[PDB]
């Protein structure tokens, strides 16, 4: 369907994540612990029914019905954790979310306030220009012709070099800023 | 203690 | 000192705030019960309602024709 | 008369002095919050005066203090209805706004 | 309010959580201890166990994050690398 | 202070404190607290700005437009003698715009003043409120944003003959 | 008003005898002394109009928009010094001059006692503008914008050359204060259909009419920001200031002939704040948004009620310095990201956060929010239009939340979310764009407090 | 630093409803293996709360004491 | 409230309209029939500034009730008993209003039972 | 209703805080006791939220729903208005019960505390408010119109017996 | 940005429509433009008119707010499918069945508004009853006229 | 320096704000426009020494 990595969803992957959601809008529907663990050992039980299905056709059957069994019994209102998307809480702290360049347009009378983190910043970004064309020249040796078939990323191969494009990584805010 | 450096944009201006 | 977290467990209380906690749930009981006696109209009746059934035709006027 | 409308005018001038102290500053301040907290508890003590002299005979006043503009028959002014909406509303609004701000001192520290 | 995340930390709590699964024994448990390999659990465990882990620490792992974590140390990982601990 | 003949009031009758309960009311502890700690020092300020404007006493005048010409006694066409009736009609119209203002003042001091029986109370004063509007609609309203005293005479002229017209009819 | 003309003509000698490095400092205060001294014509009656000589006079409509000429001038040097700054000493010089000849116009615009003074100083202020558009803009499309311009103007303007020099044969004169005392009723006929036309359209284009608005989202997007400023703020004002000039003349036939135009207004200024719903462009979204105001103002003299000519001259003032300042606020985020796509920069309130109070402010102001001389502005247009017809609270209140959408749409895409990650060259705000800001929404908020300077001749 | 887990045996699911889950499942022949993880909802300071009628009655009896108290105190005051 | 169902389950030749009642003459029924008399003066009650919907037959315990109100500052539990004064002559005339609802509705019923007397008999 | 129900989203902004920004009541439970404070004032705004007697919300909804039966009025506007008192009652317990009442629902690592005298005041404050408010305000209001205190049994006890059921 | 990376017209040959796809940064088989009405899309691709609600949340997106990549070919009311705007995502509820319920429901309550209208209830009172002639002077009424007198008696 | 907020946020208020209200608004009229005092049978006028005459004798009800 849409993933970075893979191109497509296998069908072990749609019946996970179906049985994922399954237990999610199941504890939604069955909010108390006990009554959720039961129903929860009942659903485990219709999964492992057609467990051990090796016909790809009759699975993929099973599968739709169950799509369409989950539809017909989804909770309106899922419960949805704070940070997760939808979420009550989900990209609030993004306002506190600066990014690292910002810190190089203060005025000296500021970065004077705070000695040891801008010179302890100087040998990040001194780090960051020397790894950056060998990591660049390490993603063109691997990357074959006509671009990347994936969009994963390669790690580093040598001892002294870091991995190739790590910047927006690493230095990436934290979430409660 | 482990006080954190708050990233914040330069308001000095 | 301050509360310091607890895991799987029942946290710490203050006895400050079981005691506050008390002493307004008893509050509210004593002012439930002190102006339900006091009052005991407001909630089940001021005046007694009349019945017009049982009124007669000469306080009502009504000349048997 | 004369406590009434000043104390009236006091409130409202009271809770406009805070904004004049955020915008005036310079430093980081020794506690901004709680000083709109006791600004506004005073402003609840400040409007309290009023309404018990309104609860002793219903003293009801229209402060017109400030002629704005006159658009030939419509002479707008800044003008004070003190009735009993607002006698009733105004110490209400203040007791309430003033423990959402002290709840709010401790909710919002964080930020 | 909320008290930070130490590696040692999460890393009893992952471990807590496990030995609380009865498809576990306590005793072979540790944190390389592959789910399918040496554990031999089902993925219908993996996504329980991963279940677990959000009803545990109080956020979502999604599911392209979820079928890769096959053994504690992998979930600890992951769960300091979406909590920012040793900061 | 202010003519009390333009902007008038009933007398006041305040009454007289008659206290049943033994419970001392704190609006009068305030009111002493008040005038000591508030009233006086107001007066002494004010009684050291007074001696100041009563060093140095001088005034300000009333300016006083002579009546000229207006527009009917002026010629088609003749801008020195109509310019004067305009400016002369502009400033009537000015005028009897500030003494609607003043009616509609009476009118709205007049229902706060007299509170809950304000429709019995202040039916002079929603009288002449009536007449005074009357007035000014049958003088002023309808002619424009490009007023004049020829567009006011034009309009009078319509009302008169209207007003000739019905007289005529009903006899 | 030759107090006023003369010092806005040494500003010429003052601006090409400046050293090389002075050329910004010395314009910028001499014109901010005499924008202290317009001032002087507040001294208004409530009667006679403040007639100078044979030539100039002001009344209370024509001098706030002297105030709002004379205050702009400085500003527009602050907000065109940072992108000419590599330019050629003498092309800076030349901007600066055009500059200066279009407030010098603008100044003898407003108070021209006689009409075809206006119409020559009226029709003047096209080529500094012209030559400021085509010039000095940034994009291709500056020369196609310069066009439409300067063709859709004097397709307008000159049936009304002929429109004035016909009621100077008719009347004997073009003075305007003459025409106050010699105006004749234009009763219906094709031929005062036409007059009304031919008087009407010119000003139609200048404000502009729904329609006929096709000059305006190219021409004040392809000018620099001097020029976006002047034809914001002023020159859309020409239209206004001559309609409730020549709608002395053009009476009773106006109470016929405004119906089409009243209508193209009052659906246009519904539809251009649908068109800035859907701006890509921010820029666009503030011209659109001028189109949208101006429709009110253009409603309001074809009613031609004293509350109209009130609230659309406080609009036309409120407006001015509005418009000015969105344009000015478009352009502190179009020197960073170099590009007027607003979906381009998001989340700047969390790298610029006082220019984002200035951005608040000024949406604030766009929206019509009371007290500001906006909301009265608006206000005083919709109870005239409401006694006008019942029924046009209906258009009004549909505009007013279409406005307030759009307004803190505009907001809400540039100030907040999330930043975007790949723009890196977002610098601190500099103390010229914050002052230009402040010179903006300051005068804009104090006028909230004695409004009674920008209420009109009428007041 | 150092928060100390308590003990993972401690949390056995017998007592709780959990038990009257397992033997509902177990009547089918299913097995729970997460109830030791619920296990410390039920147990200890969070077992046993109170219903609906006894969250209402929070202090009913020190107020109905205090109510008690203040008739008494009246009606000893009126004489 | 079964006097609802009663007129529009039933018949409202019967039952009085609520807007236009009294339907039937005061004097139609009553042998020198005697009139509310008005304790507080116009006069009283315009000074006193009462409510145009308080100014009722029984403004004059009102009155008295606002008067011990005003001078029982601060003691606003004072004047419980001018209160009940006030409440119980509002109950009586609401007593009052019953009795004109049940004197329409019994002459209705008088007028129903005529007419049906007067189709049987001619 | 400022007070009550000012309070009750304080109560719940503190369950909010307590339990790690979790807003949801499905994920609540059992702070009858971990939570005694907030349980409590909670308590109390909800029952005058319905129309407890005698309590702040009393003194305003028992003469709304007594002055709404007793006039010429839309009677289905009446019959929905004492649906929706009701309903009020069902969904304050539904807080009540998911919120304070049963068992924890919550995650493992328990935070919770309500120890601040910011938090502690703030509650206390507009709790002495909704026990003592409506009688105050109702003694200290004078009459402004005459209130109707003449009704059957069945229509002076609608309100109560609704809010019961 | 130059001239054969901007928009043209409308796509009529295979391969100006393989090299309108390679422009717009997408396969040529997935490639569709709008219809040629002449409403003035030229060769911009149709996509499949959906919300950025829709998007995967969880996948690492260049505009995490938008939820939108890089280089990506955008919708063409991309300002229009924001997730502060239009939502297109599925409803656990169908369209219809959600438009026939709250149709219903609205138009069921203004119907028993107006039955309860036409319907009122009230009390078994009479009118309240007013001394000095129905407050003939209290209602604003002038003292130079005579009110007809309205006498009420006692019962 | 302990109570310096009443001084500086009601005390220099009210002592300005009372200035501005006797010498500048109640010397202008219809400014501060009163409601006049509620007047009672019993009552006494300060202003006039009048004495109002109480209300009719009640027919007595309970
Ligand atoms: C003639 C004498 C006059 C004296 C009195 C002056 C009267 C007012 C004049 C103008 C006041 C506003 C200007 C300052 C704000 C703009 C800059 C800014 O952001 O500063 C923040 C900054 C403090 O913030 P920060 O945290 O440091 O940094 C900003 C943050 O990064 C991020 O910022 P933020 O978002 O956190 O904070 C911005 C905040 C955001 O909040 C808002 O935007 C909310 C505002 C709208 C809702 C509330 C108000 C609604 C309307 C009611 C009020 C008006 C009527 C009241 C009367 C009673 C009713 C009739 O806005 C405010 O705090 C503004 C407070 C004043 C609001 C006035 C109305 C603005 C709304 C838009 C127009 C409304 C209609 C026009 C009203 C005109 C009234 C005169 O302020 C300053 O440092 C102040 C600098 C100096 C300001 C001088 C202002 C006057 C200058 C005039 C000079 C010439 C005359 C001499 C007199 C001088 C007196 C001092
Ligand atoms: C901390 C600073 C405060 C002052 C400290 C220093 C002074 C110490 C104390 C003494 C007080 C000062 C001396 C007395 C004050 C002046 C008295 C006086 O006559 O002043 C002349 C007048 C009084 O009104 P006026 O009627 O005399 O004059 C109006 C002017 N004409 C007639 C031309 C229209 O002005 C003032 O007092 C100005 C103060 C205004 C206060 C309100 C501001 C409102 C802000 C928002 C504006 C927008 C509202 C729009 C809507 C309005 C409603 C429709
Ligand atoms: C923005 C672009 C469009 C601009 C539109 C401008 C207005 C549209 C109408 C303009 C009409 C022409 C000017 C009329 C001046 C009237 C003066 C006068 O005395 O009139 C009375 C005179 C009357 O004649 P008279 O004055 O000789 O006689 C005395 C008067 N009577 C008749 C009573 C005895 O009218 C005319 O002579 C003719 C007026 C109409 C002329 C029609 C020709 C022009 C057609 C429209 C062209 C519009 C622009 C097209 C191009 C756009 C760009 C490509
Ligand atoms: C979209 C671009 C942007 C917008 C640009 C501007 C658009 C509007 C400009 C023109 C406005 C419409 C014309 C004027 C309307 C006002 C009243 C009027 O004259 O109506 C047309 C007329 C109605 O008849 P009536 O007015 O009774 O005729 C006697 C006239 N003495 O009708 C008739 O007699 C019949 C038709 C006559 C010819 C009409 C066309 C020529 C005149 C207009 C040019
Ligand atoms: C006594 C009379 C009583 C009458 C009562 C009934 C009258 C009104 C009838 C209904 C009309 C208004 C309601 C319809 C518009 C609602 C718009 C709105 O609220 O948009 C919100 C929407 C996102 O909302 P939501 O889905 O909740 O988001 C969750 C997280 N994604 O946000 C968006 O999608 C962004 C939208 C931005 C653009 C808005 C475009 C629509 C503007 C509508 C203007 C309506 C003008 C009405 C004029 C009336 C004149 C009389
Ligand atoms: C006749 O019944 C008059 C009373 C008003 C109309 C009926 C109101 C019914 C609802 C209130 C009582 C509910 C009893 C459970």
């Amino acid at each position: 369907a849409f993933l970075p990595s893979a191109a497509y969803l296998t069908h072990q992957q749609k019946v996970l994540q179906l049985y994922k959601r399954a237990l999610r809008h199941l504890e939604s529907r069955c909010v108390h612990r006990d009554k959720y663990r039961y129903f929860a050992c009942l659903l485990r039980a219709r999964f492992d029914e057609h467990k051990n299905e090796k016909d790809m056709v009759k699975a993929t059957q099973l599968l739709r019905e169950a799509e369409k069994e989950f539809w017909h019994g989804q909770h309106p209102q899922p419960y949805i954790f704070p940070e997760s998307p939808g979420g009550t809480s989900y990209e609030r702290y993004e306002c506190y979310k600066v990014p690292e360049w910002c810190l190089d347009d203060w005025h000296p009378s500021e970065k004077a306030m705070y000695p040891d983190y801008f010179a302890k910043r100087e040998q990040w970004k001194k780090l960051r220009r020397e790894s950056w064309e060998r990591e660049v020249k390490q993603l063109q040796e691997e990357t074959p012709v006509g671009g990347p078939r994936t969009e994963a990323l390669p790690p580093a191969r040598k001892q002294g070099d870091l991995p190739p494009l790590w910047w927006h990584i690493v230095t990436r805010p934290r979430e409660r800023p | 203690g482990k006080r954190l450096f708050i990233i914040k944009p330069s308001g000095f201006y | 000192a301050h509360i310091e977290p607890r895991y799987r467990q029942f946290p710490q209380l203050t006895r400050s705030q079981v005691i506050q906690a008390e002493f307004f749930s008893a509050t509210m009981w004593f002012w439930i019960l002190w102006r339900f006696w006091h009052d005991s109209d407001a909630v089940l009746g001021h005046f007694p309602y009349p019945d017009p059934s049982q009124w007669t035709d000469e306080e009502l006027g009504i000349p048997p024709d | 008369m004369n406590l009434f409308s000043s104390l009236t005018l006091v409130t409202l001038i009271l809770l406009t002095m805070p904004i004049a102290a955020i915008n005036f500053n310079t430093h980081k301040f020794t506690n901004y919050p709680l000083y709109v907290k006791t600004t506004i508890s005073c402003a609840f003590i400040t409007s309290m005066i009023p309404t018990m002299m309104f609860i002793h005979t219903g003293q009801e006043m229209i402060i017109s203090n400030w002629h704005w503009l006159t658009i030939q028959t419509l002479k707008l002014s800044l003008s004070f209805k003190m009735d009993f909406f607002s006698m009733m509303f105004v110490p209400v609004a203040l007791f309430v706004t003033w423990s959402i701000m002290e709840f709010s001192m401790w909710y919002m520290h964080s930020d | 309010d909320a008290p930070p995340l130490t590696l040692e930390g999460i890393k009893d709590r992952v471990l807590y959580v496990l030995k609380l699964y009865d498809k576990i024994d306590p005793e072979k448990l540790s944190v390389n201890s592959h789910f399918m390999k040496d554990l031999g659990l089902d993925s219908l465990d993996q996504v329980e166990i991963i279940m677990a882990m959000e009803d545990e620490f109080g956020f979502e792992i999604p599911d392209i994050d979820a079928e890769k974590l096959m053994c504690p140390q992998e979930i600890v990982d992951y769960i300091a690398d979406k909590k920012d601990v040793y900061e | 202070s202010w003519d009390k003949d333009v902007y008038p009031e009933p007398p006041r009758r305040t009454p007289a404190p008659s206290p049943q309960t033994s419970l001392p009311n704190p609006i009068t502890y305030l009111t002493k607290a008040f005038d000591l700690l508030v009233d006086r020092p107001v007066t002494l300020v004010r009684e050291f700005i007074e001696r100041q404007h009563a060093k140095n006493k001088y005034y300000y005048y009333h300016r006083e437009f002579r009546r000229v010409p207006d527009i009917t006694e002026c010629h088609e066409k003749d801008v020195l003698c109509m310019f004067e009736a305009e400016m002369q009609w502009k400033r009537d119209y000015k005028v009897d715009q500030e003494i609607v203002n003043i009616i509609q003042e009476r009118l709205k001091a007049c229902q706060q003043r007299e509170g809950e029986s304000h429709r019995q109370n202040c039916a002079k004063e929603l009288q002449q409120f009536t007449q005074v509007v009357k007035a000014y609609q049958d003088r002023y309203h309808d002619l424009g944003a490009h007023y004049s005293a020829r567009k006011c005479l034009a309009k009078q002229k319509q009302r008169m003959l209207a007003e000739r017209k019905a007289t005529k009819e009903a006899a | 008003m030759l107090k006023y003309i003369i010092p806005t003509m040494m500003l010429m000698p003052l601006t090409w005898l400046s050293k090389n490095s002075m050329i910004w400092i010395n314009t910028t205060l001499h014109s901010l002394l005499i924008s202290l001294t317009s001032l002087l014509l507040l001294n208004q009656f409530g009667d006679n109009s403040l007639n100078f000589s044979l030539t100039f006079f002001s009344d209370s409509l024509s001098t706030p928009l002297l105030i709002l000429t004379m205050w702009l001038l400085p500003l527009m040097l602050m907000a065109s010094q940072h992108h000419l700054s590599k330019e050629n000493l003498a092309r800076k010089k030349l901007f600066i001059s055009m500059l200066i000849l279009l407030q010098l116009f603008l100044i003898m615009t407003f108070t021209a006692t006689e009409l075809i003074f206006f119409y020559i100083m009226f029709e003047a202020t096209l080529v500094p503008t012209l030559i400021i558009i085509t010039r000095w803009g940034n994009q291709t499309e500056r020369l196609n914008a310069g066009l439409y311009f300067l063709f859709y103007t004097l397709a307008g303007s000159l049936p009304l050359l002929v429109a004035l020099i016909y009621i100077q044969n008719t009347m004997g004169s073009l003075n305007f204060l003459i025409l106050q005392y010699w105006v004749q009723p234009m009763p219906n006929s094709w031929s005062n259909t036409f007059m009304w036309l031919a008087c009407m359209m010119a000003f139609m284009v200048k404000m502009p009419l729904y329609g006929l608005h096709l000059w305006l989202p190219k021409a004040h997007v392809e000018a620099p920001i001097a020029g976006s400023m002047v034809l914001a703020a002023i020159l859309l004002k020409l239209g206004g200031y001559g309609m409730m000039r020549i709608t002395l003349l053009l009476n009773p036939i106006t109470d016929f002939m405004a119906y089409p135009f009243i209508m193209l207004s009052l659906w246009g200024m519904i539809m251009t704040s649908s068109i800035c719903l859907r701006q890509t462009d921010l820029k666009s979204l503030i011209a659109y948004s001028s189109v949208s105001h101006m429709a009110l103002v253009i409603v309001a003299i074809l009613i031609q009620t004293p509350w109209s000519y009130m609230g659309a001259t406080a609009l036309m003032i409120a407006h001015g310095l509005t418009s000015s300042m969105l344009f000015c606020l478009a352009n502190s985020n179009y020197e960073r990201v170099h590009s007027r796509t607003m979906i381009l920069a998001r989340g700047l309130q969390t790298l610029l956060p006082l220019m984002a109070a200035w951005w608040l402010l000024a949406s604030l102001t766009n929206l019509a929010l009371p007290p500001s001389i906006n909301l009265i502005g608006e206000l005083f247009v919709v109870m005239s239009t409401f006694s006008w017809s019942n029924i046009t609270i209906i258009l009004m209140g549909l505009n007013m939340v279409i406005t307030a959408l759009y307004s803190l749409y505009m907001l809400i895409t540039t100030q907040r979310g999330k930043h975007t990650h790949h723009i890196n060259n977002i610098l601190p705000s500099f103390t010229r764009e914050n002052a230009l800001m402040s010179l903006h929404m300051l005068p804009l908020l104090l006028l909230s407090l004695n409004p009674k300077i920008i209420l009109g001749p009428l007041y | 630093s150092k928060m100390e887990l308590p003990d993972y045996k401690q949390w056995k699911i017998e007592g709780t409803p959990l038990e009257t889950v397992q033997e509902k499942l177990a009547a089918r022949g299913l097995r729970d293996p997460w109830g030791r993880n619920e296990a410390w909802r039920y147990m200890g300071g969070f077992a046993n709360n109170v219903s609906f009628v006894g969250a209402l009655l929070k202090g009913f009896k020190w107020g109905f004491a205090a109510f008690v108290v203040a008739v008494g105190a009246e009606y000893y005051l009126e004489s | 409230g079964a006097h609802l169902a009663r007129r529009y389950l039933g018949d409202a030749s019967v039952e009085p309209e609520p807007l236009r009642m009294p339907t039937f003459p005061p004097d139609y029924g009553f042998p020198e029939r005697k009139e509310r008399e008005m304790v507080a003066t116009q006069q009283e009650m315009n000074d006193a500034q009462l409510v145009l919907q308080q100014r009722d037959y029984c403004a004059h315990y009102l009155i008295r009730f606002l008067k011990c109100k005003r001078d029982s500052f601060p003691n606003f539990l004072a004047c419980k008993h001018e209160q009940h004064d006030w409440d119980y002559c509002e109950h009586l005339d609401y007593v009052k209003r019953m009795k004109e609802f049940e004197r329409e509705r019994r002459l209705l019923q008088r007028k129903k039972r005529r007419e049906q007397r007067e189709a049987d008999m001619a | 209703h400022a007070f009550f129900k000012a309070m009750l989203f304080m109560c719940s902004g503190s369950i909010i805080h307590s339990l790690n920004d979790e807003q949801d009541i499905r994920k609540m439970g059992g702070l009858f006791k971990a939570m005694p404070f907030t349980t409590t004032a909670l308590i109390i705004g909800s029952l005058a939220l319905t129309g407890m007697p005698f309590l702040t919300g009393f003194y305003s909804k028992d003469l709304i729903i007594e002055s709404a039966n007793t006039s010429y009025t839309n009677a289905w506007a009446l019959l929905m208005t004492l649906v929706a008192t009701s309903f009020t009652a069902i969904y304050s317990t539904r807080i009540i019960f998911f919120a304070l009442l049963g068992q924890p629902r919550f995650p493992t690592l328990i935070n919770i505390n309500e120890n601040n005298p910011f938090l502690i005041n703030s509650i206390k404050r507009l709790l002495i408010g909704s026990l003592f408010a409506g009688f105050i305000i109702s003694n200290n209001i004078p009459p402004m119109t005459i209130p109707q205190m003449t009704m059957p049994h069945y229509l002076k006890m609608t309100a109560l017996t609704v809010t019961i059921l | 940005i130059t001239k054969d990376m901007l928009p043209g017209p409308y796509p009529k040959t295979p391969e100006e429509r393989a090299a309108a796809a390679k422009k717009y940064n997408m396969r040529v088989e997935d490639y569709e433009p709008y219809p040629d009405d002449g409403m003035g899309y030229g060769d911009y691709p149709k996509l499949p008119d959906r919300s950025q609600q829709e998007r995967d949340p969880w996948y690492d997106w260049d505009h995490p707010d938008l939820r939108l990549n890089w280089g990506e070919p955008m919708h063409w009311d991309l300002d229009m499918y924001i997730r502060n705007r239009v939502d297109t995502s599925p409803t656990p509820v169908n369209w219809n069945l959600m438009c026939k319920h709250l149709f219903g429901f609205v138009a069921f309550m203004l119907f028993m508004f107006w039955v309860g209208e036409t319907y009122p209830t009230y009390q078994p009172v009479g009118p309240k009853q007013y001394p000095y002639n129905n407050l003939y002077l209290e209602r604003g009424g002038d003292p130079n006229k005579e009110p007809e007198p309205v006498v009420h008696y006692e019962i | 320096r302990h109570s310096i907020f009443a001084f500086t946020h009601v005390l220099i208020p009210v002592w300005i704000i009372h200035y501005y209200l006797k010498y500048h608004v109640t010397t202008k009229p219809y400014t501060i426009v009163e409601k006049k005092p509620r007047i009672f049978p019993g009552d006494t006028i300060l202003e006039t020494g009048e004495v109002i005459p109480p209300m009719k004798e009640f027919p007595d009800q309970h």
